[PDB]
């Protein structure tokens, strides 16, 4: 038995739509402190980790210290496709079902029998990155959305605290510089590094623009790219993307 | 022969589009009381009835009651020329079928659709001689949301009476859906003579709701225990478009 009420259903449904690009199935880890969603994609290239603190919700109650909720992503996302923009959404559970409840102009519920999703271990967060930058989620989205359709490999490099995104495609190449100098980066510190990542995985994450206004970007040579999407209630959407053959 | 002038063209097209959800040919019946069409999905489960009385028609005149048969081509021919503009329709019986004159309100001019149709004898209106226990009114928006909800989860819609509210459910295995309709959330009207639960082809519900597309008006729904469901809307500019759905006994 748990109950959680999100006011901004739209910007929640896009979080789940982003997870569904990487995972078929996942667990909601429900605790006093909030809900966590963690997992590695089938190709073992991407690990994601989403934390929605209790503060993120309006109503938030539990019947236990730890509740594991196994769900298919397609099944949940098909349901969230029926959201009605003035619908306040409620997540709800018990011994057998996860319930998604649309309430607003009138009340509607969708039931999914629980499924057995294998647990996830990182393990374990923290190496540090020789480079860190802060930027608007929209800026990142504007840039990745253009580049995403040009090629398969994203080259990222830093020089003298400026950040560079590059794609060399079969018909075009595009290289863009971001800096604090003209506020395209909010903050930017670290060493001159260089790495490359699969465009496809990185481009999947731009939908987070709809849930996150600010973001952090971490990386280095021959190490994963970390995308931290800052969510409004100290919540975060974390995406770790493995480097390519170096 | 028959001579008719229609004050609202946009509705005229809504009606023909509606009957399309049940048939691809259309028999128009011109009686002394007005125009009516009535057609049935040919496994008998869904019925489309169009009822347009004399008085809502700017001009209506007949020599004798007749019917006209618009084949699949003629319907496509009429619908190809559909528009939401404010306009006038002049419809007359001709020797080879029908002549339709469309004259908009602003810009004034008119194009003429010649229709090839066989004449016939008028059938009469057999409206299901049952009056249903459960009664309620909302709009097309509400029904559209429900049609797409149940479809996502099942092939069958089970509609149930509960106290002060209407309960709608679907899902045959484990994956399920429940909606609660009540007075002013969102219903403008609710009447419960006695308790009832019936079942219908969710995809015949969809097809019926689909036949509300071009109508602005509120929509009455009615049903009874293991009985058919009527879905009723009165066009802004006159007549009624009705659907019935035979239950799964
Ligand atoms: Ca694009």
């Amino acid at each position: 038995m748990m109950k959680a009420k999100v006011i901004d259903a739209v910007s929640f449904s896009y979080i789940l739509r982003t997870v569904g690009d990487f995972l078929s199935e996942a667990n909601f880890i429900v605790t006093k402190e909030g809900i966590r969603v963690s997992g590695i994609d089938p190709s073992r290239v991407v690990f994601l980790d989403i934390f929605l603190p209790s503060s993120y919700f309006e109503g938030f109650e539990v019947s236990q210290e730890k509740e594991i909720i196994g769900f298919k992503l397609e099944d949940v996302n098909d349901i969230l496709k029926r959201v009605l923009k003035d619908d306040t959404l409620i997540l709800s559970s018990n011994e057998s079902k996860l319930t998604l409840t649309f309430d607003g102009e009138f009340t509607r519920s969708f039931e999914l029998p629980l499924i057995q999703v294998e647990s996830t271990q990182p393990p374990s967060v923290n190496l540090e990155f020789p480079f860190k930058a802060q930027l608007l989620t929209i800026t990142f989205a504007d840039i990745i959305d253009e580049l995403s359709d040009l090629g398969e490999v994203l080259n990222i490099h830093s020089k003298e605290n400026k950040l560079y995104f590059e794609v060399i495609g079969d018909l075009s190449t595009a290289k863009v510089e971001l800096s604090t100098d003209n506020g395209t980066l909010l903050e930017a510190s670290g060493a001159d590094v260089s790495s490359s990542y699969g465009m496809e995985y990185v481009a999947n994450t731009t939908k987070m623009r709809r849930a996150s206004d600010s973001m952090e970007l971490y990386f280095g040579s021959q190490i994963p790219l970390k995308l931290r999407f800052k969510l409004p209630q100290e919540g975060y959407g974390d995406f770790y993307i493995a480097p390519r053959a170096d | 022969m028959v001579k008719i002038v229609y004050p609202n063209a946009k509705d005229f097209f809504s009606f023909i589009n509606s009957i399309t959800n049940v048939t691809d040919s259309i028999i128009l019946n011109f009686t002394e009381d007005g125009i009516f069409s009535r057609h049935l999905t040919e496994d008998k489960v869904l019925m489309a009835i169009m009822r347009i009385p004399k008085d809502v028609l700017s001009e209506y005149s007949i020599d004798s009651p007749t019917s006209v048969k618009l084949d699949v081509s003629s319907v496509k021919k009429i619908l190809s020329k559909a528009s939401s503009k404010k306009a006038t329709i002049e419809l007359t019986e001709t020797d080879s079928g029908l002549k339709i004159i469309i004259r908009d309100e602003k810009s004034g001019a008119k194009s003429t659709i010649y229709i090839k149709a066989e004449k016939g004898q008028v059938e009469q209106l057999t409206e299901p001689k049952v009056n249903l226990a459960v009664n309620f009114t909302t709009d097309e928006s509400v029904l559209n949301v429900i049609a797409a909800d149940v479809t996502l989860v099942g092939e069958e819609m089970r509609i149930s009476t509960e106290e002060d509210k209407i309960k709608i459910e679907a899902g045959e295995e484990g994956k399920r859906y429940v909606a609660f309709l009540m007075k002013d959330k969102p219903l403008k009207e609710l009447s419960i003579d006695t308790s009832a639960s019936s079942s219908y082809s969710a995809e015949m519900f969809k097809d019926a709701v689909k036949g509300l597309r071009g109508f602005s008006a509120p929509t009455m729904v009615s049903f009874g225990e293991n009985l058919p469901m009527k879905i009723d809307v009165e066009a802004v500019s006159g007549g009624h478009m009705i659907f019935w759905i035979a239950p799964r006994l």
